This record gives structure tokens, sequence and C-alpha cells, in this order.
């Protein structure tokens, strides 16, 4: 898991 | 045109490498700076990727799964697609503050591969390849390469696909069946030539990173990490690209 790709992914803005 | 408007709606726009050109060329910087430009290019991505018609149907796992095995595909061929629409394929133009002429290509230790890369870009000049095909062959580059094993849902992926070959095939669809034909052909053979070179820049960035504390190219966090546990799935044949024709 590539926590700071998932958390783009995850991310609205 | 639903599909297409959605597509040009969501393209991005400029991104900058942040490269100083005002220093000497050197393989450290022009490399940390396409890395950096790597980097930045993922972001948007991503934010491109989640608005693709689709594209939030897929299983989170499968999204993730396909952006960090197609980034490079993709990137190479929005910056052919650049080189061309910007100086004639004469340079590569990998962004505005990062143009590569001849001796950079030399320098950058990938000669090959940007000779490569600058006959794709001739391509769109040699097929005259319009805008809204250009968009729909980068966003069928998204979903042209997975794990051999298959991914999470595959059906929901499989139909994804299918939904955007339809999509070009529709951009493409002239009177005359034959011509129709010969463009689907043209098209897939350009988008099936994209692989190779993308694979062989995974090579490249490996051995780099790899090497990298010793030739001190800086990679930034999500490409190293990226490069380190996707990118050897793909150069050991766990993931491989969806050609159209057989290579
Ligand atoms: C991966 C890489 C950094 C990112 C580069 C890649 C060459 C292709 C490329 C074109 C772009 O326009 C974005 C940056 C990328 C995706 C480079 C090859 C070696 C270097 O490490």
């Amino acid at each position: 898991e590539n926590a700071l790709l998932r958390y783009l992914l995850d991310k609205d803005d | 045109p639903i599909f297409l408007n959605v597509l040009e709606a969501i393209e991005p726009g400029v991104v900058c490498a942040g490269h100083d050109n005002n220093q000497p060329d050197s393989f450290a910087a022009l490399l940390s700076s396409l890395n950096e430009l790597g980097e930045r290019q993922l972001v948007h991505v991503v934010k491109w990727a989640k608005a693709l018609p689709g594209f939030r149907n897929l299983h989170v796992d499968d999204q993730m799964a396909v952006i960090q095995y197609s980034w490079m595909g993709l990137m190479v061929f929005a910056m052919g697609w650049r080189s061309f629409t910007n100086v004639n394929s004469r340079m590569l133009y990998f962004a505005p503050d990062l143009v590569f002429n001849e001796y950079r290509m030399h320098k950058s230790r990938m000669y090959s591969q940007c000779v490569r890369m600058r006959h794709l870009s001739q391509e769109f000049g040699w097929l005259q390849i319009t805008p809204q095909e250009f968009l729909c062959m980068k966003a069928l580059l998204l979903f042209s390469i997975i794990p051999v094993d298959g991914l999470k849902n595959q059906k929901f992926f499989d139909e994804l696909r299918m939904n955007y070959i339809k999509e070009l095939d529709r951009i493409i669809a002239r009177k005359n069946p034959t011509s129709c034909s010969r463009r689907f052909y043209q098209l897939t053979k350009l988008l099936d030539s994209v692989q190779p070179i993308a694979r062989e820049l995974y090579q490249f960035t490996f051995d780099l990173l790899i090497k990298s504390h010793m030739v001190s190219v800086d990679f930034p966090e999500m490409m190293a990490e990226i490069i380190s546990v996707q990118v050897p799935k793909i150069l050991s044949g766990k993931v491989k690209p969806i050609y159209f024709h057989t290579q």
C-alpha cells in the first residue's frame, strides 16, 4: 500500500 | 459529444519541472528535474483519472494499480504530443522549462530512449492525429497495463476498457469503412508502440534508483516508492501491457 498515493486518490480537493 | 466534452474538460494544464536552465547541463541535474516533473505530473494524473467517466467504479485497489502501472506510458504519450504541438517534434518538450535538445538527450544518458520518444512524437504528425484522438488514446493508456493474474474486480475493469475502445472507434467513425479500419489499425499500432518505450524507461529509472545515492540523483517520495515496489512487477513480468497486436 502506497500511503501517499492513496491519500491523493482519497482526497477530494 | 458528451464523452469528448468530458475528456477536454478534465485535461491537465501546463506542468513545469522547476529546472534551472541558467546552469550548465549535468546528468544529475537533468535527471533530478525529470524525477521532480514525474512527481508533479503524477499528482495531476490522479486528479485527472478520478474525473474520467467510470473510473471510480473500479475497486479502489485497482484504481491504485492502474495508475501505478500506467503512468510512464501515459506521461510519455502526453510528452510526445506536447513535443509535436509545441516544437513539431524537433525537441522533447518535457515541460516549458525542461526541453531536451540532442545534447540533453546525450547528457541524460537516455539517448536511445529519447530518439524513440521523438519518433513517437513525429508519428502524431505523420498520422495527422487529432486533438480528440489524442485525448481518447491517452485515456485508453490508463487501462492498458495490468497484473497477469488479473485485478481485484476484473469484470469492472474489462467493461471500462471496452467502453474506452468503443469511444475511440466512434471518434474515428468517415463514410468508407476501409478508411475507418485502416485508421483504427494505425492508432492501435501507435498505442502499442508506447509500451516497449515505457518498459525501457522503467528499466532505466529502476537501475538509476538502485544506484541513485552514487550519482547524486534525487527521487521524490511517491516516485521512489512506486519505482521500488510497483515497477519491478512490470520488469519481472508479473504486470504486462495489454497489446492490441502481437509482439
Ligand atoms: C522516470 C524518469 C523521471 C520521470 C520522466 C521519465 C521520462 C518520461 C517522462 C516524461 C514526462 O513528461 C514526465 C516525466 C517522465 C515520466 C524519466 C525516465 C528516467 C527518470 O528517472
